[PDB]
């Protein structure tokens, strides 16, 4: 998933009017004679940033053959400050696209449900819903400790392909604050948190 | 070798 194109021409045409960025409004725009508007064949990545350094306008772009992944294509794009490189994904039938999945109809990277599925007096099974590009989370950090004072909160990470976790070795009768941080690939920062309370 | 739309 989700939107897929039968060819490079068709991918290019779609991303003239739909952003290539999940957060910003960045549309593909031709480099400023009689040659192909945007394909540059087997040309290197340093070179692609040479052809795009001289563009002031957002969305300047070419598509080159990929260096690190022969037979694949790369899409190079100017984003105000920097030159960004996209990998052109192919699916099972060899359709082309840029992003697996989609937002949730959501505008934030914070997990949206966080719930206790089942519980004993010394353990928790919890679940959550990441709807914003779940395929792009590298891992979740789960923290838990007594609500209020005092000691170190306990932490562990579960892989991004996971939607549930198990918390163990808890004291009966204690109120816990349970929190989850999403770490997208590759955001600089964890996403901001979502937490829950539960008393064993 | 690193791309803006990579996977984990």
């Amino acid at each position: 998933g989700s939107v897929k194109f039968n060819s490079l021409d068709e991918l290019v045409d779609y991303h003239r009017s739909t952003s290539v960025s999940r957060n910003q409004q960045i549309f593909l725009r031709d480099i400023g004679g009689g040659g192909h508007p945007w394909y540059k064949g087997k040309i290197p990545r340093a070179k692609a940033e040479e052809m795009l350094s001289k563009q002031r306008h957002d969305g300047a772009f070419l598509i080159r053959e990929s260096e690190s992944a022969p037979g694949d294509f790369s899409l190079s794009v100017k984003f105000g400050n920097d030159v960004q490189h996209f990998k052109v994904l192919r699916d099972g039938a060899g359709k082309y696209f840029l992003w697996v999945g989609g937002s949730g109809g959501s505008v934030s990277s914070v997990p949206t449900k966080l719930e206790v599925v089942a519980a004993t007096p010394t353990s928790l099974l919890i679940s959550w819903d990441a709807i914003w590009y779940p395929y792009y989370v590298s891992y979740y950090r789960i923290t838990y400790g007594e609500t209020g004072g005092n000691s170190p909160v306990q932490e562990f990470t579960v892989p991004g392909y996971s939607s549930t976790a198990t918390i163990s070795g808890l004291s009966p009768g204690v109120d816990y604050t349970i929190t989850i941080y999403a770490k997208y690939h590759r955001a600089k920062y964890y996403s901001s948190p979502i937490s829950i309370n539960y008393r064993t | 070798h690193q791309y803006y739309n990579d996977f984990p």
